[PDB]
């Protein structure tokens, strides 16, 4: 859960994009809290549909 | 007291509009609250709306 938090917060200091892949934990989730950030798989708390 | 508010999206803005409503909902004065804005300018080209 760490380093993904350290690797976004050093890309979105020059506001580029990130593309995340083997992650799908809610605190990304958020639009705001973390500048840029994308992901390719439905996050962990999205099971709710099923 | 006549006002409305307009505001971007920023970490912390729900809970200024829901401190805000929560305090004018409850109280002894007259407070007209004329909607709520929540206009963005992200999206490219988007001033005409």
């Amino acid at each position: 859960h760490f380093t993904p938090t350290p690797v976004s917060y050093t890309a979105g200091f020059y506001r580029i994009p990130v593309l995340g892949l083997t992650t799908r934990m809610s605190i990304y989730s958020d639009k705001s809290i973390h500048l840029s950030f994308l992901r390719t798989v439905p996050p962990y708390s999205h099971q709710s549909s099923v | 007291y006549i006002f409305s508010i307009v505001t971007t999206y920023f970490p912390g803005y729900q809970d200024f509009v829901n401190k805000i409503r929560s305090t004018i909902e409850n109280s002894f004065v007259g407070w007209e609250l004329e909607e709520v804005l929540l206009l963005d300018m992200s999206l490219d080209d988007g001033d005409s709306k």
